[PDB]
DNA sequence: GTGTGTTTTTTTTTTTTTTT
DNA sequence: CACAC
């Protein structure tokens, strides 16, 4: 066990060597030292570590090989000098009596590049065993969190004496130890009695969830491939199915591929999986950044500036889509949804939603499609329905069974993983019957509730619905109401905020500049490409894994997501009662008027112009509703319903 | 099995075997390849008395669509070949001769044999940096009067496209068409299997008695023969794949 | 080889310091706790409750005069259940004798205490035997902290604060936590055996075996001394009658929804409550729960194919619900508040308009009183009203407001029969018998199939549905108030278009509801304008615009049912009178309107008017049914029917 | 002392198919 | 795997 120490010793050299390590041990320490001190209060800091292989490399090369290579010779020797470090530089206080039985091993994570170690599941072949690998890919299942054994403590009513007994699993440390039978010990070596002692014997959480390569890169005709990864103590519950990820771990093996006189001549293999050290959330579908996309001061900055604009409302709406022509107020109204007004979780059980849901129906080929997929491209919580590929039970909750315990559970559908987001339904009209009622009852009380296979719960999806719907015939018919051109109830059209219909009259002018625009669209070569060259993807660019006034036309769509993700956050709009006064005057308007006969307008539709104010508001990032809030959100409606202007 | 092998009112006869290290990955489902191996034995514990599964260890393939994907989506293409194939396309009359090469034994037909060369071409995928795509496929369709050789013209287009599906209109399923969710019989756990226009990713799917599809089967194929995405949200399970087909 | 630590817990100390606490602990008679232990060998009570308040204030006093603690409070929550056998032994040690005259008649355990004494002295001159668990006709348990509000709850006492499913790490297993959650499913009461009290067949000796494992080995061979030495190799025979159990329930507690994280599924825990703690939870409770977090195991052979992947369970200590002075109260409110018109706003404070539709809630709530039969004392009403219209909110308002009050849509009640496969149970319950002596809330009642029409059906002319599975023909009683929430096809009411044509329910069944009522919107100049104005201050303020009295608690509805329930207004023979004139002229009218024919009086509407008038009278005081009750109720009855012919 | 035996599952959810 | 047959 020389090299053991060998290792252990120039781990702690190289520790030494940077002291911001140190520093944030450090840190770590008296943060959870003081809230020790310190009442309602539950946030703790874990013990664990990242260090940047860049450092690593630099120092020793000879180590960061090793640690890139065979991970479960060198790994073991750092966390035990990290320990060693931490408790050299501990603040030594009072024992808690546990600590002492509890070890608190100090986990180790990594960051930076990887090179040919940054992999996809379908990629991750045989020969990356045993060596730490990063892989990009989906949470698509999770098991349910499981403490298990790693320590237990015995006292022997006979001596007073305390013993332990360390328990090690081959999913637990990445040496190869005998198994352990699990269980404990009751009586001393010498015939004295011993009595199990919880809460001094160690237990951690642990969890095994699946991660699957990215749909877009699998390559033509195959479907995703997964593998599983097993995440440890304080990774647990740090991800959630539907999440975009990246895991840097060891590619361990498992199990006995037969080879026990059970399976001889049959060709089973070894179970293949990964012991996870880092998580990364990479999210925002932009390869590299998280969904809570960090803002510089300068960003918000600039920000609070292009906030003063006067029509910067309008230059954001122009800024989502640029290349789908016209469509304004569809654009406006799309980024009130994205970004929308404040939810009212009154008392007695009232409810409230303060997202916006707008169905647009409109002919074929207007681009319908394409503003779903550019509104699933551009937000942070975006899934894609289609109502001929969609199943109530699929898009709500299944009662799967779990495999690591063996037993039911339930698994969120489209709408529950869309909880705070959005959900984009293409071909609206398609969806069956019987499983529209339950988008219904969400777009109504933003909450499901699943009363079979003995599970009687309620689960919440608070999502915003956006959906895209053709007309009963080929194309609408501007000669009938727009109830029977719609294959849809009145009572589910009522819950929407909004309905745009879009009709594809062939105009000389407009269908000149649509043509015009479609081609500038279409003649746009990438930066880093040819002409008449295929335009290849790749994606490879987790070059390190981690984190390693003005009146612009239009702004990045990075800016505007940061944008919008800062005015979700911080601004929370109040209604005035300037604004109070025109929305009623404008419903009352509305209601009783002649040409709205047609229109369904009834107490909901203050509810939506409520909502618009808010998310107008929201939009100058007002902390207050203001009266052009509300004269743009009676505006849009009325643009929406007449159409007019 | 050969669908023309098979015997006479004999449906075909499915065989396992295993790949080995550089032999994995080596083809896809759906082509046609010849195998070298060895008539090998295996007892599965899983109904008659001292039997044994029968299997084949390979050790050799020879295909004739390339490796995985389409050639793993970059150029296995010898020297001479590919210079062949720049010589073929300094040809001034190669429409011409394309167009004849088209069902030489149907009769005519002109326009649509040079909408089929079209199709086959196919135009160039456009991904803006906004984020939405422009597909690169074409959607072509034959109406007209039975027996003018329309079904044999789709039954050439799947002999030469390198990625090719026929299906027959009124046997073909929504549910078989893009994806299946299937119930696994020994983990108890659902999981999607690729429809027919799944296979024929990156090719082409040529769909005979087109006006025999089911009125909830046709509708399911508007979102993939455009968006070129097939989502699916079912049995817990919420992906959205590609299909440019 | 089995390794040693040092920790520093000091058992034997900690043990000499809880008996000096609990011999000289007094709460601010004598010692509060060897009065319970004096009460309890008085046989008057088995439930020891160890507050850890006491446990501190004990602590406080000892500190000042000689830090003569370890921090027990601190020292119990990282072990619970080596402390619970500690204050066993304490008790047991420091037991009072009994100081009452308590019959022994069953006294099957001091039977064999003293005659196994007996049999082992009439040897023992020469001419523990039993467990300490077993000789307890006790049982003890721990009352959490209460809040501290001072420097002392430093993120310490991690019972004081209330935790959920999803908060519990692993770490936290030996400790006595709290969660705070709704139960979802809980088990019956099964004895659980806690020591065996085995008798061989000779050598005359029984031979006790104590289990903490959920699973034992029978003993069946005499080890005692005397066949052991004789080599008799007797079998020894299980006795109920000596042996000792515990009443065990297993309940399965879910996660609140504010507990959930965006985008996540609630979790569950199990909690094994026994002794004198069990039927103490329902399903339908929302608790702070308090107890033990243990690993149960996978003892068996189960264990060897998981592993060191074990399950857990909450051992539960306390649980703390959440959910004729108030008699004086109401006459107060009664005498101050007009309850016909004042509560009729209390119940939609929130909604503009329509009080003549919450006067006819208040008085679906009060309910008639007919139970005698040769009738029934349930009102049903109908709100097939327009869509827009607040119909839901009113009936989430009155399922909020009305005791064993339930809501549901009419797709989503019905039962189900034996649900989990591993239990095998018997008579799920569904959603109208949930509102047994309650009312349930029907939105959607057009959109609700034949299956629930019929159920409902038989429901509200029997008060009890029934299933018939496998020919068993169970039934289970459900006389639950019936209120509609269902809205006319094709989305708007047309008036032209008659009211039975306009919704997709048979007459027969429409016609059986007491009373319904057309509240259909209409678009003004003025009552969309209030509408606004109210919806803007509830904006502003979370709060209704206040513009008249608002009583909140619907405990005064209570009262008035409870209390005029026995009184049973007996209907005056002017009463009678009155009601038969009332439908002589009703049906004359209805025939000379014959405009459209859902109008005909029927007995049915005398039975509807009977049970409205018993209602009016019984929210006012007793035997009020008089020429002005039945001209209320007739009043309400013509306005209903006004309705549904509404311009 | 050599060699066993468990724990161990068919629900709910899709997809098809014939009637209705 | 390991305790019970
Ligand atoms: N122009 C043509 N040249 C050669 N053969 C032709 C031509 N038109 C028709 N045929 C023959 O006519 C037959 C047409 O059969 P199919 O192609 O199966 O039917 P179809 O023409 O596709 O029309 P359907 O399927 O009945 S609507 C084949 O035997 C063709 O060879
Ligand atoms: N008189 C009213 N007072 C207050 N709020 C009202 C009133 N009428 C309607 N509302 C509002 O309208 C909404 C409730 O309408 P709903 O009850 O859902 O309409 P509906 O007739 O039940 O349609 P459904 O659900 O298809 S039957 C809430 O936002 C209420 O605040
Ligand atoms: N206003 C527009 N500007 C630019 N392109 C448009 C517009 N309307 C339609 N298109 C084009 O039509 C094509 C198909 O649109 P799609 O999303 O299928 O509409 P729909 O869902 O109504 O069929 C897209 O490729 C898009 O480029
Ligand atoms: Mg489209
Ligand atoms: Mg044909
Ligand atoms: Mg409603
Ligand atoms: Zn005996």
């Amino acid at each position: 066990d020389a090299v053991f120490g060998d290792r252990v010793r120039r781990f702690q050299e190289f520790l030494d060597t940077f002291t911001s390590y140190r520093d944030s041990v450090r840190s770590i320490q008296v943060y959870n030292s003081n809230n020790a001190a310190n009442s309602t209060s539950l946030n703790i800091l874990p013990h664990r570590i990242i260090i940047s292989l860049d450092d690593l490399r630099e120092f020793d090369r000879s180590f960061w090989s090793g640690i890139l290579v065979e991970p479960a010779y060198f790994i073991p020797p750092a966390e035990k000098a990290l320990t060693d470090l931490a408790d050299s530089m501990d603040d030594v206080p009072h024992p808690n009596a546990s600590a002492v039985s509890s070890r608190h091993p100090w986990k180790l994570s990594f960051k930076g590049s990887f090179g040919a170690h940054a992999l996809s599941p379908r990629t991750l072949t045989a020969q990356h065993l045993n060596k730490l690998v990063s892989v990009e890919g989906i949470v698509t299942k999770t098991s349910l969190v499981r403490p298990k054994l790693i320590r237990s403590v015995h006292y022997a009513a006979k001596t007073g004496r305390f013993h332990y007994r360390d328990y090690t699993d081959a999913t637990t440390t990445l040496t190869t130890r005998i198994p352990t039978p699990a269980i404990y010990p009751t009586e001393d070596t010498e015939g004295n009695k011993l009595t199990t002692e919880y809460g001094y014997s160690t237990f951690i959480d642990h969890q095994r969830i699946t991660v699957q390569e990215m749909p877009e890169m699998a390559p033509a005709g195959q479907l995703p491939r997964s593998i599983d990864v097993i995440l440890d103590d304080d990774l647990v519950d740090k991800t959630k199915p539907g999440d975009r990820v990246n895991v840097v771990g060891v590619f361990k093996s498992l199990g006995a591929g037969g080879m026990n006189q059970s399976n001889s001549n049959t060709l089973i293999g070894f179970k293949t999986l990964i012991l996870g050290n880092t998580v990364y959330p990479l999210h925002a579908r932009s390869t590299g950044v998280a969904a809570r996309q960090m803002l510089t001061d300068f960003d918000i900055r600039n920000i609070n500036k292009l906030s003063k604009k006067k029509d910067i409302f309008d230059i954001l709406s122009q800024s989502l889509a640029p290349s789908i022509y016209g469509h304004d107020h569809i654009k406006k109204a799309i980024l009130l949804m994205l970004m929308g007004g404040v939810e009212k979780n009154l008392e007695n059980g009232s409810h409230l939603r303060g997202d916006i849901n707008i169905l647009m129906v409109g002919d074929p080929s207007t681009a319908k499609s394409q503003l779903l997929r550019f509104v699933l491209n551009t937000a942070s919580l975006a899934i894609a329905t289609t109502g001929r590929g969609s199943s109530g039970v699929g898009l709500t909750a299944a009662v799967t069974t779990d495999r690591e315990t063996g037993e039911r559970r339930l698994e969120a559908g489209a709408m529950v993983l869309a909880d705070r987001g959005v959900v984009c339904i293409d071909e609206f009209d398609k969806m069956t019957d019987v499983d529209r009622v339950a988008i219904h009852e969400v777009m109504e009380q933003q909450t499901v509730t699943i009363a079979k296979a003995g599970i009687h719960t309620t689960l919440n999806a608070r999502c915003s619905v956006i959906a895209a719907a053709n007309p009963v015939f080929g194309q609408y018919d501007v000669n009938r109401d727009p109830h029977q051109n719609i294959a849809l109830p009145d009572s589910l059209l009522s819950r929407f905020d909004l309905l745009f219909v879009v009709t594809d009259d062939i105009n000389e002018i407009r269908d000149r500049s649509i043509s015009e625009h479609v081609l500038r669209t279409h003649r746009y070569l990438p930066p880093g490409y040819l002409e008449g060259e295929p335009v290849r993807e790749r994606l490879n660019l987790s070059l390190a894994v981690g984190e390693d006034t003005e009146i612009p036309k239009l702004v990045t769509i990075p800016f505007l997501r940061k944008y919008v993700q800062y005015a979700k956050e911080r601004v929370i709009p109040q209604l005035t009662q300037e604004a109070i006064n025109v929305i009623v005057k404008n419903y009352t308007d509305l209601r009783n008027d002649d040409n709205t006969k047609k229109s369904p307008i009834t107490a909901r539709t203050l509810e939506t112009l409520i909502r618009l104010a808010t998310a107008h508001a929201k939009v100058r990032l007002s902390k207050t509703v203001n009266k052009v809030d509300a004269k743009v959100a009676a505006n849009l409606l009325r643009f929406a319903l007449l159409g007019e202007d | 099995e050969i669908p023309e092998l098979v015997p006479v009112g004999e449906m075909p006869r499915n065989l396992t075997m295993t790949c080995d290290r550089y032999l994995t990955n080596k083809v896809i489902p759906g082509t046609r390849v010849t195998i070298v191996g060895i008539y090998s034995i295996y007892n599965s514990k899983n109904s008659g008395v001292a039997i044994r599964t029968p299997y084949i260890k390979i050790l050799g393939i020879q295909s004739d669509v390339e490796t995985s994907s389409i050639w793993n989506s970059v150029t296995m293409f010898t020297e001479e070949e590919e210079e062949e194939f720049l010589q073929l396309s300094r040809n001034p009359k190669l429409y011409e001769i394309l167009t004849n090469s088209i069902a030489p034994s149907i009769f005519g037909n002109e326009d649509i044999k040079k909408a089929i060369v079209c199709l086959l071409m196919g135009g160039s995928k456009k991904i803006l940096p906004d984020g939405m795509r422009l597909r690169g496929d074409i959607n072509v369709l034959l109406l007209g009067d039975p027996g003018t050789a329309k079904s044999q013209l789709l039954k050439f287009v799947e002999k030469v496209s390198p990625i090719a599906v026929y299906t027959s209109g009124k046997g073909s399923s929504a549910a078989g068409l893009t994806a299946s969710v299937q119930r696994d019989p020994m983990t108890r756990e659902f999981y999607l299997e690729g429809g027919a226009m799944v296979l024929a990713d990156g090719g082409v799917v040529c769909i005979d008695e087109f006006d025999k599809m089911r009125d909830e089967d046709r509708v399911a194929i508007h979102e993939a023969m455009e968006q070129q995405t097939i989502s699916i949200a079912k049995a817990g399970i919420t992906t959205v794949l590609n299909s440019r087909t | 080889a089995l390794p040693s630590i040092q920790l520093p817990v000091d058992y034997n100390n900690l043990f000499n310091e809880i008996t000096d606490f609990l011999v000289t602990f007094k709460q601010d008679k004598g010692p509060k706790y060897m009065a319970m232990l004096q009460k309890v060998a008085n046989r008057e009570l088995n439930s020891v409750i160890i507050d850890l308040d006491d446990i501190l204030q004990y602590q406080n006093e000892k500190f000042l005069q000689g830090t003569q603690a370890d921090d027990l409070v601190s020292a119990i929550q990282q072990n619970a259940n080596h402390f619970t056998e500690l204050f066993c032994r304490a008790i047991d040690n420091n037991m009072p004798l009994p100081t009452k005259e308590i019959d022994y008649k069953d006294d099957v355990l001091d039977v064999i205490l003293n005659q196994r004494r007996l049999r082992n002295e009439r040897m023992l001159s020469d001419r523990e035997l039993f467990p300490p668990n077993l000789t307890r006709r006790y049982f003890l348990y721990f009352k959490p902290l209460s809040q501290n509000c001072a420097r002392r709850y430093r993120k310490k006492a991690i019972s004081s604060k209330p935790l959920s499913v999803r908060q519990i790490k692993g770490d936290f297993l030996g400790q006595l936590i709290t969660v705070r959650g709704i139960i979802t499913r809980v088990s019956d009461v099964k004895p659980a055996v806690e020591v065996i009290a085995y008798t061989c067949d000779q050598c005359g000796y029984e031979v006790f075996q104590e289990v903490n494992s959920r699973t034992f080995t029978p003993l069946s061979e005499c080890t005692s001394e005397e066949c052991s030495q004789n080599q008799t190799k007797g079998q020894l025979f299980m006795s109920t009658r000596a042996s000792k159990f515990s009443a065990f329930q297993e309940c399965k507690i879910q996660e609140l929804s504010q507990q959930v994280p965006v985008g996540h599924i609630p979790r569950s825990l199990n909690i094994h409550v026994n002794g004198t703690l069990v039927r103490s939870l329902s399903p339908g409770d929302i608790v702070d729960v308090t107890g033990i977090f243990l690993p149960a195991p996978y003892t068996g052979f189960k264990a060897l194919k998981a592993g060191l992947l074990t399950e857990t369970y909450l051992e539960a200590q306390f649980v703390r619900q959440h959910k004729s002075d108030v008699e004086e109260r109401v006459m107060e409110l009664i005498t101050s508040g007009d309850v016909y018109n004042r509560l009729a706003k209390s119940i939609a404070p929130e909604i503009y308009g329509n009080l003549d539709v919450k006067k006819a809630l208040l008085l679906l709530l009060v309910g008639g009183v007919d139970k005698r039969v040769g009738i029934r004392g349930d009102i049903n009403v109908c709100l097939m009203g327009d869509p827009g219209v607040a119909k839901s909110q009113l009936l989430k308002a009155i399922c909020k407001i009305s005791p064993r009050g339930v809501y549901t849509t009419g797709k989503g009640t019905a039962a189900v029969m034996k649900d989990p496969v591993t239990d095998e149970m018997i008579l799920e319950g569904g959603a109208l018998v949930l509102a047994d002596n309650g009312i349930c809330c029907i939105d959607e009642f057009d959109k609700m199939d034949e299956s629930d029409r019929t159920a409902i059906h038989e429901v509200m002319e029997q008060q009890t549905i029934s299933i018939s599975k496998a020919g068993i023909n169970t039934t289970l009683n459900a006389r639950t108030s019936i209120l509609a929430a269902a809205n006319p096809l094709y989305g708007r009411y047309n008036p032209r278009l008659s009211p039975l044509d306009n919704i997709n329910l048979p007459a027969a069944l429409l016609s059986r509801f007491d009373i319904l009522f057309l509240m259909l919107d209409i678009p003004s100049r003025d009552d969309d304008e209030k509408l606004a104005e109210h919806v803007t201050y509830v904006h502003m303020h979370n709060k209704q615009p206040d513009l008249d009295f608002t009583p909140v608690e619907p405990s005064k509805m209570r009262e008035y049912i409870a209390y005029a329930k026995t009184k049973r207004p007996v209907m005056s023979e002017a009463v009678n009178d009155y009601v038969v004139q009332a439908y002589i002229r009703l049906r004359q009218d209805s025939k000379r309107e014959m405009k459209f024919s859902f109008g005909q009086a029927t007995p049915r509407t005398l039975l509807g008017i009977i049970r409205l008038s018993q209602a009016l009278a019984k929210l006012r005081l007793a035997d009020m049914v008089d020429i002005d009750d039945v001209e209320e109720a007739l009043r309400l009855v013509r306005v209903s029917k006004e309705s549904l012919y509404q311009e």
